[PDB]
């Protein structure tokens, strides 16, 4: 005949951290911290990523011979690539504000390429010998696909007096750029022009470019540079181009038709055929923890990173 | 362990109580089960899941670590955007760590404190028709059905039916 | 609610009483008129102040959000500027956000331990010599005058003159 | 002053007692002596340092503050960099200030709340044989050898024992 | 014959957050957040700002035909303008180191506009033709106030041999320029001289500049371009002219004489003929609350800004 | 006979802040805020220090005459110079990159100094004529020791063809510059070219400088002015250099044979022939306190450092 009072007790073994007490076991706890992942490049909310294989992003804008299956690629969800790409810039030299070029792509999901001038828009010059080995295709000299390297016709280099129109609605990238010889004989040889220029001119773009003729050291068996410069073109904008030779042409450009939010990846995972709200570089989280300690770097639907290795709240009463 | 009342007062939670968090061992002539409160055990839920998830809600905005590219000739601002992506992640996990800390602390002092509020309710309605014991269990100086356990229970216990049986008893 | 006082304990506050925080309904056949303990609110009153005074002092340095401009090609600074400006606001409302949250618990937890101090306060003077009931309220074994109302005020109670009238009225 | 034991309650502690924290003015036939409770101290004491060990062990990882130099013309680069740096200082000032002042009170409330724990402890046992007092110490109703006082200390109390010479000595 | 204890309860409505409870009635609660304000634009410290009308700071600066009423300014507590001016480098171009120039201004309370450079100093060269219709004038070409856009004189163009000594004991900004012409016939036309450079000493500035001669897009009606340069002179140190064409030649320094703190605010909203001690683009917080979330940026004695909609500390005891 | 509790209390005044109570008297505290220094630089771990005596970081690369007791250093833990260094770029110019280079030079902690270009490399030009009194050595006209002046000999100045492999198996910093004349007089009376530039070549450098001749102000008595440049030549690299004037050569490299943690600390105080783990610029923390208030740059084993006054843990109770 009489009345008591206690609480409840389970047989459990969850552990929480007090700050006062370490491993203090508990009835009911509940884990905030998601430390598991699928280990597989997947899926962001049905799109499927793109995924460079062993390919750069400079190398994808421009045409590498190499990675040629990205000529015609559809809307993605994120950019993916290794951390050290092999096929990256085949010829020696460098892009213009690369970084910038990375940050900008990493709000474009879809790219439409058109040809902006084509190759019979250029009877007086030579399309046919661009051809270097530090570009090979199939075991042949070959060049970037996008991109088209003028030589001088019939000893001959005519001023280039080249302008278009962006009559379309979205915003135009536009990639071309200048080769830089080794010595005086290489640049009569090829160009039939000593003295050359690049001038550029848009609504906000006023550039000139003149090569450095300069001895340097064998890369990729060449000692010369090419170095590649991009721009935006504004609907409604004109660009012109005006060169004396070393004029690497633009052939293709990128219309930007869908502007949303993206990241650029560094993982050498491999795809899994797959669908996830939120991406890793080391996977993917299947779960709606409030922390995850994965990897700081994540796009799509993601808990917020921490450095910790455990999280628990307590939510029971102590166990004993 | 502030309020001192589930740690070191009584000296372990009943294992047998599956229903609930806190519960009543009702010893009775007609029965020896246990029991539990469900008003005082869905408020600590309540309160206990409010403060898990304010707690969430409160951590959704946190910083995003957007990753950026800088070549050779940038090491100052890459190391600038470095150690500021390093030193978001430094304070937001001692905001993470430490808010655990801290509310593991105030979910058990928020537990022993209840089984501190319901041993004094009990102790408060039954007054010294009940003898208190050094453990959370009132030996009753009367003895009562099951009608005086869910009484206690529901917090409408009659003290002066039951007064004059204990004074009587006692001498 | 942690000390389980103001909230579950006594009911609820006196409407009529005005002045200070914490008071007595000191009931008598002189009159039944509502009281205020001058010490215990004003240093109630003194460590709310203090509290919030010291909340703001601390809160005097935060981030300035200093605006700069950027160029057309400077994107990556200006998205580094643009998440540090946003990285630090966000955690200073984080910091305002969750330490008015925890206050509020402290400043509420210390309404409710100081009615429970000045319930113990009472009680432990008053000991035997009156009758504790289930509310916050005190019934007197032996009838006094406004003068032991003060006296329990003042913290001076004559235990051993009434404790004989008590034990004498007690059968 | 929370739970209201070290500050208000016990008017002061005992400047004698130079063993431990927590102790014991026994009060005997035999000899009036100081005391501590080896127990109740040493889970103090390991409480407070597993605090400041955590505390110092969570402080480990903050910013390094790195200087960097930057020319005449880039000095929104270095405004940026000069702001970052007073930033994540000022926040980590206001995190280890803050911490300093809310682990105060959980050392103070939790020193506050031992004695309490042990106040309630040794009234737990003792029950009505021992008449309470206003001050933190118990008048024996029955006179009983250092052997009870021990016994108190060592959580062990006979009570059966003793009670019938209380019941005898009271009427 | 019995004493009770209770609290104070009072019949107001205040509600106060807590982490367990939401939505918690107290007796007495204060606010600690500021979510009003005047919404005009208010005298920071009895000091007037400068309000540019529609005009941006480089064109304040170059002296812009329509900007004129900031011919001499007195001294100001901070500078507000649009988020978009329409005046702003009438003729197309830009400002070197803008941005940089801005951050400098941030801290610049007053300027003493001088003439350092009188137009009586250029008279082998012609002052008079330099007049444009992109910077138009009552409906009348004309051009930027505070340069001189130096054209050939009795078809010729002397080389320009000018120096300035700094004998004022405060910083100088002198603002000069290069004209980026079309063609050569234009060139020629308008300068005389094919090759054209300009060249600025001083003892931390070594400076050469020439003319891109390409072919761009209408901007303002016009297909050239003008880029200016700034620098800050320091007192005793002299600044070195030498062109040979395209050169803007500075008419007008600024001299600073009053160097505090201040900001660039970019609001719309109008003045309002009031004294406040902190300023906002919003508006103006008239209180002493600990925080604030009116907008980020403010301006003189702020309180903190946070991203919280309510922010109520609790005083009294709960309401029940 | 009776029982009582009370707690420890002693006749100590150690005070804790509490955020509702300030000065708060307790029996036992921790104090957790280092405010103590030594005064002095001290040494790192037993390594000695760099101590720059009244030089800079640009001056001690390129061989300041002045700077000559740091022609060989042995390996230090940090580099510690004054906050103005009076030695530095005794001829006036710049340092391309300074900034970038400093952050360089703060993770390497040796250089093996070598002869990359000898003296005897140039039997065409002048090695001994490159004397200034902007550069003076024990009241005589000198230049800095790591780098070359080349001057005209033989009234000529044939074109430079200097090339250099890196055999090394570490990076090898090299330092070059170019020479700004004042007229064309000076150009052709001291290097016999009038249109002169500066080619460099490596497999990622590709750079070409032109000499700014224009007029200048009067620094260091000298109204000419060098821009030095440095590189970073990896194992294998090939560095290669074309000038045809205004060059000056390097001949001195420095082998990067040590590459750990250090920092560039700016202060003036003294050493102290001591022995510290962590470093500061007012002095050194000899304590293994969690925190401190000394100076935010620290380095070695540093404890926190945080902007209070004071710093106080309470352990044991209220002292009353
Ligand atoms: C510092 O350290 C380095 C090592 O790290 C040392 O380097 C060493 O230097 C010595 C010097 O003697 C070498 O000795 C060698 O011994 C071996 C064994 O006997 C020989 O095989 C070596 O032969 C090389 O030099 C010989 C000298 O007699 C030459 O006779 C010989 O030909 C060879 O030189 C190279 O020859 C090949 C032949 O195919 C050339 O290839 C073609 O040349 C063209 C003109 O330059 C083009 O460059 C062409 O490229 C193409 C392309 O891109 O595909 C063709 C294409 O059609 C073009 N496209 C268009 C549109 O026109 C493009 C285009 O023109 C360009 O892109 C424009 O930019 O070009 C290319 O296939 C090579 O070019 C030519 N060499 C060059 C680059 O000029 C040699 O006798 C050591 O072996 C060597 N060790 C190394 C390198 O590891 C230094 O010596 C050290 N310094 C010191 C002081 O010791
Ligand atoms: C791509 O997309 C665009 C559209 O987005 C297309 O553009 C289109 O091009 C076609 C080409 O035929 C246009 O067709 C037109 O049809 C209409 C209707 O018939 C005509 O009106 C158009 O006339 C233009 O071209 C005619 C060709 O025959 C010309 O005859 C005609 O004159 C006109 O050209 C312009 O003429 C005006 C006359 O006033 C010139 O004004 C003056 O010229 C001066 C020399 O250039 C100066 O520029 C002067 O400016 C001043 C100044 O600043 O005020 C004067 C001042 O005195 C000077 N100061 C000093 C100190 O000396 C300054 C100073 O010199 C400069 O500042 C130095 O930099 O200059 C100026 O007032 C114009 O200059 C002249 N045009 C230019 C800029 O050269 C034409 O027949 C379409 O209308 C057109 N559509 C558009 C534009 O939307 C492209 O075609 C598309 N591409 C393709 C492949 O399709
Ligand atoms: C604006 O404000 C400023 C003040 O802030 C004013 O400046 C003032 O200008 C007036 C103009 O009249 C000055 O008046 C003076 O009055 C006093 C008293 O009478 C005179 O002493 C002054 O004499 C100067 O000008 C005279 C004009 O007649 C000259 O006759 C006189 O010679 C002197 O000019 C200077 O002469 C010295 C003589 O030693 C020259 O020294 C040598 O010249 C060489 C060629 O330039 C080299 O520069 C050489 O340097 C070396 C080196 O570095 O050591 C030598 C070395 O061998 C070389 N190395 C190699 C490898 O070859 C290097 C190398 O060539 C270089 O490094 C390459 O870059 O060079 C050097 O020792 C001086 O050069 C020469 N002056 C120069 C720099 O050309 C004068 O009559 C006021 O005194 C003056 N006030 C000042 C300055 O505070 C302006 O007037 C104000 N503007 C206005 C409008 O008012
Ligand atoms: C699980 O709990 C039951 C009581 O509910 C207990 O008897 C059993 O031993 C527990 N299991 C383990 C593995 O301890
Ligand atoms: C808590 O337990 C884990 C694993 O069971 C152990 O690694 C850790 O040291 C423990 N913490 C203590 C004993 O403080
Ligand atoms: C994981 O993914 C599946 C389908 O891909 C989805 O239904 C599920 O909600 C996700 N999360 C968890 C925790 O399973
Ligand atoms: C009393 O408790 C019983 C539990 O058996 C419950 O069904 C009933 O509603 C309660 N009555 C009141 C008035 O709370
Ligand atoms: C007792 O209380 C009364 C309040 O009416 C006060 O005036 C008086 O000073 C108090 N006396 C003491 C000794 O506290
Ligand atoms: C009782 O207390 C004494 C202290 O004098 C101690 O030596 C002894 O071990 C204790 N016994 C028990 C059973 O705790
Ligand atoms: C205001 O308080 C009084 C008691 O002080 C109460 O009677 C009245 O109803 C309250 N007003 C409202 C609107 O509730
Ligand atoms: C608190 O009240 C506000 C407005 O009265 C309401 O929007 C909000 O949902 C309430 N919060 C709750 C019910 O948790
Ligand atoms: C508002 O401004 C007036 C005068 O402009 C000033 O007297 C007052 O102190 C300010 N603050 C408040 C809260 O009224
Ligand atoms: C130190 O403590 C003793 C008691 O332990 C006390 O008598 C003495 O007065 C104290 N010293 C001072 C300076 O108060
Ligand atoms: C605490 O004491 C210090 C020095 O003893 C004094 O400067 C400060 O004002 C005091 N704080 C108070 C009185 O709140
Ligand atoms: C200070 O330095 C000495 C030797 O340099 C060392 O033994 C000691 O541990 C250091 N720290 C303190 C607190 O003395």
């Amino acid at each position: 005949d009489q009345i008591c009072i206690g609480y409840h007790a389970n047989n459990s073994t969850e552990q929480v951290d007090t700050i006062m007490e370490k491993n203090v076991t508990v009835t009911h706890a509940q884990d905030i911290l998601e430390k598991t992942h699928n280990g597989k490049l997947c899926d962001l909310n049905g799109v499927k990523p793109l995924i460079l294989k062993d390919c750069s992003v400079a190398g994808w804008l421009l045409g590498n011979p190499m990675c040629d299956e990205f000529i015609r690629v559809p809307e993605w969800s994120y950019i993916v690539e290794r951390a050290n790409p092999s096929n990256d810039l085949c010829y020696p030299g460098s892009l213009n504000d690369y970084e910038e070029l990375k940050h900008l792509l990493s709000r474009i999901n879809h790219f439409e390429k058109i040809l902006i001038i084509p190759k019979s828009s250029w009877p007086n010059h030579e399309t046919s010998l661009g051809v270097s080995a530090a570009c090979p295709y199939q075991g042949a000299p070959s060049f970037f696909r996008n991109v088209v390297w003028l030589i001088k016709k019939n000893d001959a280099y005519p001023t280039i007096k080249i302008s278009y129109n962006n009559t379309n609605q979205e915003d135009l990238l536009i990639l071309w750029g200048i080769h830089h010889s080794n010595n005086a004989e290489e640049q009569t040889n090829l160009y039939k022009n000593p003295t050359t220029y690049i001038s550029v001119g848009t609504s906000t773009l006023n550039q000139r470019l003149v090569p450095k003729i300069a001895t340097r050291s064998q890369v990729n068996g060449q000692r010369g540079r090419m170095d590649f410069f991009w721009t935006i073109l504004k609907p409604d904008d004109a660009i012109h181009f005006e060169s004396n030779g070393n004029f690497i042409a633009p052939e293709y450009a990128y219309k930007i038709v869908k502007k949303g939010d993206s990241t650029i990846m560094k993982s050498g995972v491999e795809y899994g055929h797959c669908n996830t709200k939120c991406q890793t570089p080391v996977g993917a989280i299947n779960s709606s923890m409030p922390f995850h300690n994965i990897h700081p770097l994540t796009i799509g639907e993601c808990p917020k990173y921490v450095k910790s290795n455990k999280l628990v709240l307590a939510t029971g009463l102590r166990n004993s | 362990g502030l309020f001192g009342a589930i740690a070191g007062f009584i000296e372990g939670g009943w294992q047998g109580m599956v229903d609930g968090w806190y519960g009543y061992h009702h010893s009775n002539e007609q029965g020896s089960g246990y029991a539990a409160d469900k008003e005082s055990t869905q408020k600590a839920i309540d309160g206990v899941t409010n403060k898990v998830n304010s707690i969430i809600d409160k951590m959704n905005t946190q910083f995003e670590a957007v990753g950026r590219e800088f070549n050779n000739l940038e090491r100052r601002i890459e190391n600038l955007n470095k150690k500021m992506e390093d030193g978001f992640l430094d304070v937001w996990t001692y905001n993470a760590e430490l808010l655990v800390l801290m509310e593991n602390e105030r979910t058990l002092d928020f537990h022993d404190s209840n089984v501190k509020n319901l041993y004094d309710k009990v102790r408060l309605q039954l007054r010294d028709n009940a003898k208190e014991l050094g453990n959370g269990c009132f030996e009753f100086y009367h003895k009562c059905d099951n009608e005086c356990m869910e009484s206690v229970r529901n917090g409408t216990y009659d003290y002066p039916q039951y007064s004059g049986e204990a004074r009587l008893k006692r001498e």
